[PDB]
């Protein structure tokens, strides 16, 4: 009966095994509850902490209540939903609580998920450069061009792209419609990197079934403004099981951090060795559970 | 009035001519005209925040050259 909300379950598991998340929730719970001794956003922190406690006591030797908090903060969440969309709600309302509580560890979401992007545009006539700074919580990459590695997917996201034809860039220096090259580069790197694989497609909406060659260690340096010396590593993969984008069943796989992968199918847990799990992620295996969200933690 | 970029499902970037007072419904309608995706299937993410229907671009401080990310919903349960 638990797996009826596998969009909220699977996200709750990555967050539970997210480096420094539970400590962040309990720090904000103390401040929240002490002020209560001395509103629906307050409920989310209280509801989350109770769920964190519930998993703890069982593991030592609730997903429904979290959903009622969401039904007030969000009208739709009262059906099958998108796992990544729920991630925004939990990670967004926590920061909203923080922004209120800080005014009254307060950087729970900003220091853990948010990052900085530099969006540079180069007109091809005057060769001038314009820059933009935008925050990002996840890197939404494509899966198919219209075997390919995650390096290719991020390159399609961040490497120099040339907008031409019907999508011409309006240059204010030239005062005319012009060809431009766009290159988004990461400036500030959070401790948790989420990569949202756009496994959906359009023609007629379908789900792309072939995954990319997901690597265990990823270096986001080639698309960084600075010569970085830091790499990233997989610690969680949320997968979607199905053949259509309108229905399915989400699963999660979080690395033990001892050194294995727990597989979270509804209410079951099945430990998998490092080599077998990586094998099951290869495109040649034809994985029935297409990877949807990939999470990397700083080493 | 101002031009904003949208990164489609394949990573290809398209451009939209929008007003600061334009609502998210209007922006999603323009994206359909270029991409052929119904507005109810579209999710627009700007600066990590999802654009909610009924709000305006001035509410989210979307200025010229601002980049929106277009994603769909992958429902599961
Ligand atoms: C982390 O699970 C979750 N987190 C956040 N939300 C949720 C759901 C929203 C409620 C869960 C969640 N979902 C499904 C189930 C099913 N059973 N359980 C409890 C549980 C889970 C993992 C384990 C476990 N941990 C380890 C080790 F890593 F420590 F080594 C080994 N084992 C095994 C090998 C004994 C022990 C107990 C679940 N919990
Ligand atoms: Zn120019």
């Amino acid at each position: 009966n638990l797996g009826n909300t596998s969009y909220l379950n699977s996200i709750l598991q990555v967050l539970y095994f997210c480096p420094g998340f539970k400590s962040g929730v309990k720090h904000l719970f103390n401040i929240i509850s002490r002020k209560k001794e001395a509103l629906a956003s307050y409920e989310l922190i209280c509801s989350l902490q109770s769920l964190i406690i519930s998993v703890e006591q069982l593991q030592a030797s609730q997903p429904r209540r979290l959903l009622n908090t969401l039904r007030e903060l969000n009208p739709m969440y009262e059906l099958q939903h998108d796992a990544q969309e729920v991630l925004q709600c939990i990670l967004g309302n926590i920061q909203e609580t923080c922004q209120l509580l800080k005014k009254e560890g307060f950087e729970l979401v900003e220091k853990l998920f948010q990052g900085q992007l530099v969006l540079r545009t180069r007109c091809l006539e005057c060769e001038s450069l314009t820059e933009r700074r935008e925050d990002f919580q996840d890197i939404s990459v494509p899966v198919q061009e219209d075997m390919k590695t995650l390096r290719w997917a991020i390159s399609q996201f961040a490497s120099v792209e040339r907008i031409v034809g019907e999508d011409k860039y309006f240059c204010e220096n030239c005062h005319h419609y012009t060809e431009a090259e766009r290159s988004l580069l990461f400036d500030k790197m959070p401790e948790v990197i989420t990569i949202h694989l756009k496994c959906f497609a359009a023609s007629g909406l379908s789900k792309i079934n072939t995954p990319l060659l997901t690597p265990l260690k990823l270096s986001l340096e080639e698309w960084s403004t600075k010569p970085t010396n830091d790499s990233y590593g997989l610690f969680a993969v949320v997968m979607h099981s199905g053949i259509t984008i309108s229905s399915g069943h989400y699963t999660a796989s979080v690395k033990v951090t001892e050194g294995k992968w727990l597989l979270f199918d509804d209410s079951e847990v099945k430990v998998t060795e490092e080599k077998d799990f990586l094998n099951s992620l290869s495109p040649s295996t034809s994985p029935t559970s297409t990877p949807y969200l990939l999470f990397y933690k700083k080493l | 009035s101002m031009q904003i970029f949208v990164k489609t499902l394949t990573g290809k970037t398209i451009t939209l001519e929008v007003e600061p007072s334009d609502t998210i419904e209007n922006v999603k309608a323009k994206i359909q005209d270029k991409e052929g995706i119904p507005p109810d299937q579209q999710r627009l993410i700007f600066a990590g925040k999802q654009l909610e229907d009924g709000r305006t671009l001035s509410d989210y401080n979307i200025q010229k050259e601002s980049t929106l990310h277009l994603v769909l919903r992958l429902r599961g349960g």
